[PDB]
RNA sequence: GCUUGACGAUCAUAGAGCGUUGGAACCACCUGAUCCCUUCCCGAACUCAGAAGUGAAACGACGCAUCGCCGAUGGUAGUGUGGGGUCUCCCCAUGUGAGAGUAGGUCAUCGUCAAGC
RNA sequence: CAACGGAUAAAAGGUACUCCGGGGAUAACAGGCUGAUACCGCCCAAGAGUUCAUAUCGACGGCGGUGUUUGGCACCUCGA
RNA sequence: CCUAAAGAGUAACGGAGGAGUACGAAGGUGCGCUCAGACCGGUCGGAAAUCGGUCGCAGAGUAUAAAGGCAAAAGCGCGC
RNA sequence: ACCAAACCGAUGCAAACUCCGAAUACCCAGAAGUGCCGAGCAUGGGAGACACACGGCGGGUGCUAACGUCCGUCGUGAAAAGGGAAACAACCCAGACCGCCAGCUAAGGUCCCAAAGUUGUGGUUAAGUGGUAAACGAUGUGGGAAGGCUUAGACAGCUA
């Protein structure tokens, strides 16, 4: 019912969109994991940031 | 020369020339084609260029339809003319065309013949084509 | 002869589709009509592209096999890359034994050696039309309609009423009031 | 050249959509002509202005003869 | 439950055409222009007083796909995000996805009130 | 008061005799980017060459190269 | 109006056109009515005048450019 | 016997055409969590700035020329060092509080200059292609699907 996220890519230069995504889910620097829930609000941040996250399940 | 006998505007845009040609690209009237396998645009005296080579060859016989017409305008601006001041003034008309238009159509003459022929006339033109039969669809 | 053999597709879509032409080397297809769902089937492009050279390709009639599970069919319409020309897409038309069935049937112009209006006037022979939408049942499809020149004179027109037909064939143009030119005469053109 | 004029924009458009609260003399589509008409509840300016008249929510409906588009004010 | 008249809902899958049918009641055409009223002239239209004829026209119902109007499945085009190429243009991953065309569908479906069986 | 947010009620020119403050924010010379133009190659082959397209030329059209003329731009230099 | 990238806005010595008015009724209200065009028939007018009929539905009209509107017609006529 | 409106069908084009018509973007409402402990708004004290540059995408202008010029929207420089692209503001990775003779990685790389595989497996190229450039031309070479002849003697050579 949580799933790991880890930022592994740095934020500069990505859209404001997809910054705030990614300090949505409490992320701040590289290679921090944290613990959030698998509902479909925050599954949605996920996504729109696939490519900065690695996503442990 | 091929060119509209009245235009509702004088100049155009450039515009940009973008995607296949779904439409136009069937064997309609003729049953030998030469078709575009490359894009660009010609220039209304290539057009009038490739069609003595083409008519001049076969010498007997034959309908031959002309598929592309020349309807855009296109402006020059002269020499030692600084920019700005406007816009120039119309020099030729062109056509667009996209990968997979037929240009020229024939009938009436041999498969051979034909290939001849429309290699006369792919020599005059800036761009790549082919040569293609005719199917029910 | 004309048999084709297919396989059950299971992922729609453009990128899915895209994949097909680029790697498995399969064409998507289509078997509707009929009184049954529409089924998604794919076949290797090389073995239609095979089919399509005999002349009566679209006017006759194929025994489409799916899986293990063959039925009758009818090429009903195709796709084809603008530029390159090979075949994308293709849908087939299930054949049932009483039911009124459309289909485009080529012409097979005859005997224009001995044409009246070519022998004797020295003129030319002009083909405006190659195929005619027919509507008939399917058991009496017909391969070619043929269509006869000889007794032809110079500038004389040849419409749709002029030709034959086989039994219990309609010309739909013609059944619409509407019947347009085949074939003609005029002189050469220099 | 003989050419270089144009004139001020004025700002044409929708400016409540579907669904938003409004209140009594709010102004919901600014128009030439009318690509919308009033509906229930909506008032028209001597430009061809739809206000609000009563309170409520705005509904943007299609319907009747002649295919016109209406801007109704219903229930909250 | 059925027919006719009035008022609505919905605006063509509901329209157009082509055929058949209805006058006991209703409606229409109809008789006349003294009175109310009318015509930039005219009882044509509007209006009044009616009950000798006909459902001819009009209207309504019922039939047919000929035109019109709807119209899938699949494929195609375009496209947001990330990455590439031979970079005027395209391609890959992922989400989205028409217009035209094909099979086909349609000769509407309801609500309130008043008259006659 | 149209120079249309209208300096005043009321206003044109010359300077090669000129002068000051500044600018490579902006021109003339030379350099740089580009290559329309210019020059030089090539593709097709109607034709001229008594016949014969390519000995020698070559229409109508097309593709390039060099910086090489006329230009385009305004990147360096106006405490030379 | 386009450029202008389907909310608003958006530059060029970019591409096209208009204004510096008119109306005491060309405003208000009540009542009434549908245009252009085609064909056929009719005294000279004849492709085109006024009249009759059929089809047509807005291809007409709006004081004045263009765009967006127009059947409760926003178009046309009369009384006050 | 030339032309020929009008109509029927077939067939193309449009910034100032539209019977149609997205993806995005924009407005609004209800919800979980995150926010560096605040983001929003209002009223006051102080300013600077109003000469911008390049790269991507959508366009006008030019020659779909220019490190050209004019707009919309992003990113970087300005005001941003460090590693890569040989050197190379604006490209790629990543945002420097200080110290360490500690470890793991990004882009990019591992024969020598010069840190790290003369690593492994299956192919291709003979051109130093790699390590610049088109129309066009050529029995270079690898792979694939098919065809026309052929022990009734096929294709080249030679004798009628
Ligand atoms: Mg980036
Ligand atoms: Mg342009
Ligand atoms: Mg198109
Ligand atoms: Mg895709
Ligand atoms: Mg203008
Ligand atoms: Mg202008
Ligand atoms: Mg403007
Ligand atoms: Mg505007
Ligand atoms: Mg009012
Ligand atoms: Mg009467
Ligand atoms: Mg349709
Ligand atoms: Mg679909
Ligand atoms: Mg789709
Ligand atoms: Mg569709
Ligand atoms: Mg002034
Ligand atoms: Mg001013
Ligand atoms: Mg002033
Ligand atoms: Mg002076
Ligand atoms: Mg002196
Ligand atoms: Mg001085
Ligand atoms: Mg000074
Ligand atoms: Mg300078
Ligand atoms: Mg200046
Ligand atoms: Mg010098
Ligand atoms: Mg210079
Ligand atoms: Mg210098
Ligand atoms: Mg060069
Ligand atoms: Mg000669
Ligand atoms: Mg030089
Ligand atoms: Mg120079
Ligand atoms: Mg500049
Ligand atoms: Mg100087
Ligand atoms: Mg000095
Ligand atoms: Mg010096
Ligand atoms: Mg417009
Ligand atoms: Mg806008
Ligand atoms: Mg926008
Ligand atoms: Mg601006
Ligand atoms: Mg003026
Ligand atoms: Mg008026
Ligand atoms: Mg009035
Ligand atoms: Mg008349
Ligand atoms: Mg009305
Ligand atoms: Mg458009
Ligand atoms: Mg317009
Ligand atoms: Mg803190
Ligand atoms: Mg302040
Ligand atoms: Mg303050
Ligand atoms: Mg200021
Ligand atoms: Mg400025
Ligand atoms: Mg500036
Ligand atoms: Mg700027
Ligand atoms: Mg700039
Ligand atoms: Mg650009
Ligand atoms: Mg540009
Ligand atoms: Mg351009
Ligand atoms: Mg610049
Ligand atoms: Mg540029
Ligand atoms: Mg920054
Ligand atoms: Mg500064
Ligand atoms: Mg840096
Ligand atoms: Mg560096
Ligand atoms: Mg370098
Ligand atoms: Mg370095
Ligand atoms: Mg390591
Ligand atoms: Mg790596
Ligand atoms: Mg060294
Ligand atoms: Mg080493
Ligand atoms: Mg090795
Ligand atoms: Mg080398
Ligand atoms: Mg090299």
């Amino acid at each position: 019912a949580t799933v790991k996220v880890t930022l592994v890519k740095s934020l500069n230069g990505r859209l404001a969109n997809h910054k705030a995504c990614v300090k949505g889910l409490g992320l701040r620097r590289i290679n921090h994991t944290v613990e959030v829930q698998d509902t479909p609000e925050n599954r949605g941040m996920i996504n729109k940031a696939y490519y900065l996250l690695r996503v442990e399940g | 020369m091929l060119q509209p006998k009245r235009t509702k505007f004088r100049k155009q845009m450039t515009g940009h020339n973008r995607g296949l040609a779904h439409r136009g690209s069937k064997v309609s009237f003729g049953e030998y084609a030469l078709k575009a396998t490359s894009r660009g645009r010609l220039t209304a005296r290539q057009i009038e260029s490739a069609r003595r080579a083409l008519t001049r060859h076969v010498k007997r016989g034959g309908k031959i339809w002309i598929r592309v017409f020349p309807d855009k305008p296109v402006t020059k601006k002269p020499l030692e003319v600084r920019m700005g001041k406007g816009k120039g003034g119309v020099e030729y008309w062109v056509a667009q065309i996209q990968p997979g238009k037929v240009l020229y159509e024939i009938e009436g003459v041999s498969e051979e013949l034909a290939r001849e022929a429309f290699a006369l006339a792919a020599a005059k033109l800036p761009l790549a084509t082919s040569f293609v039969k005719r199917t029910v669809m | 002869d004309f048999i084709l053999n297919a396989q059950v597709r299971s992922d729609l879509g453009k990128g899915a589709s895209r994949r097909l032409r680029r790697n498995a080397g399969l064409v998507p297809a289509v078997v509707y009509g009929g009184d049954k769902e529409p089924q998604s089937v794919t076949l290797e492009l090389r073995e239609i592209a095979k089919l399509l050279e005999n002349e009566a390709a679209f006017s006759h009639v194929i025994a489409l096999n799916v899986g293990g599970a063959k039925e009758t069919v009818l090429i009903k319409a195709l796709q084809r890359h603008p530029a390159k020309g090979f075949v994308m897409h293709a849908d087939f038309l299930r054949v049932v034994a009483d039911h009124k069935l459309t289909a485009h049937v080529p012409l097979h112009f005859i005997n224009e050696e001995v044409a009246v209006g070519v022998k004797q006037a020295g003129g030319e022979i002009s083909h405006t039309i190659s195929e005619v939408e027919v509507s008939c049942l399917p058991k009496d499809l017909p391969e070619f309609i043929e269509v006869d020149m000889a007794k032809v004179e110079l500038g004389q027109i040849v419409h749709l009423s002029d030709l034959k037909a086989p039994k219990g064939v309609e010309l739909v143009q013609l059944a619409h009031g509407n019947d347009l030119a085949v074939a003609n005469i005029h002189a050469s053109r220099v | 050249t003989r050419n270089g004029r144009d004139s001020e924009s004025k700002r044409l458009g929708v400016k409540l959509f579907g669904g938003q609260a409004v209140k009594a003399g709010n102004i919901l589509v600014r128009q030439r002509g009318t690509k919308f008409h009033a509906g229930y509840g909506v008032g028209l300016g001597k430009d061809h202005t739809l206000f609000a008249k009563v309170d409520g929510v705005v509904k943007f409906e299609t319907k009747g003869a002649f295919g016109r588009k209406y801007v109704s004010i219903v229930a909250a």
